[PDB]
C-alpha cells in the first residue's frame, strides 16, 4: 500500500507468505526475503558491456580458445545476455494497459 | 795523387725510391632490413 510504485502492476498482489514454528538456533525470531525485481537488470547491464569491452578486442580470450572454445560461443553468450537484459527491460515498468497493435476499422463511405 | 771517383757506403743514398707508401681505411658500418615487420598483437580490426 505505501510502496505501490515498487510492484509490477499486471501481477496482482505480489506476495508469497509462509510461516514456520521453529526459529534459527540463537534467534528468538527471523524472516527470509526472496525478492524478484526488475532491478536485477543492473547486473546483466554492467556485465554485458564489460563483456563487449573484452570480446570486441579479443582481450583475455586466447587463454580460452587455447582450450578448444570458439568465437561463435562468446557471441552466443553475449547475444543471449543482451537478449536477456532486453527481456528484463521489456518488463521493467511494463503496462497493465494493453500493449501494441493499436489500429482500427473506419466509417462508412458514400458510394 | 788522383782518386778518379769515390762514394759513400751504405745508407740514405740507397733508399731514395722506397718511401714507403701509405694506404686507406674505411668503416665498419651497416644497416638492418625492416621491410618484413608488422605488429604481433592485433585486435583493432575486430571492430568489423
Amino acid at each position: 500500500n505505501k510502496n505501490s510504485s515498487y510492484f509490477v502492476e499486471w501481477i496482482p498482489n505480489n506476495v508469497k507468505t509462509a510461516v514456520c514454528d521453529i526459529p534459527p538456533r540463537g534467534l528468538k525470531m527471523s524472516a527470509t526475503f526472496i525478492g524478484n525485481s526488475t532491478a536485477i537488470q543492473e547486473l546483466f547491464k554492467r556485465i554485458s558491456e564489460q563483456f563487449t569491452a573484452m570480446f570486441r578486442r579479443k582481450a583475455f580470450l586466447h587463454w580460452y580458445t587455447g582450450e578448444g572454445m570458439d568465437e561463435m560461443e562468446f557471441t552466443e553468450a553475449e547475444s543471449n545476455m543482451n537478449d536477456l537484459v532486453s527481456e528484463y527491460q521489456q518488463y521493467q515498468d511494463a503496462t497493465a494497459d494493453e500493449q501494441g497493435e493499436f489500429e482500427e476499422e473506419g466509417e462508412e463511405d458514400e458510394a | 795523387p788522383d782518386l778518379k771517383n769515390v762514394k759513400s757506403k751504405i745508407g740514405s743514398t740507397e733508399n731514395l725510391k722506397h718511401q714507403p707508401g701509405g694506404g686507406k681505411v674505411q668503416i665498419i658500418n651497416k644497416k638492418l632490413d625492416l621491410s618484413n615487420v608488422q605488429s604481433k598483437c592485433g585486435s583493432k580490426d575486430n571492430i568489423k
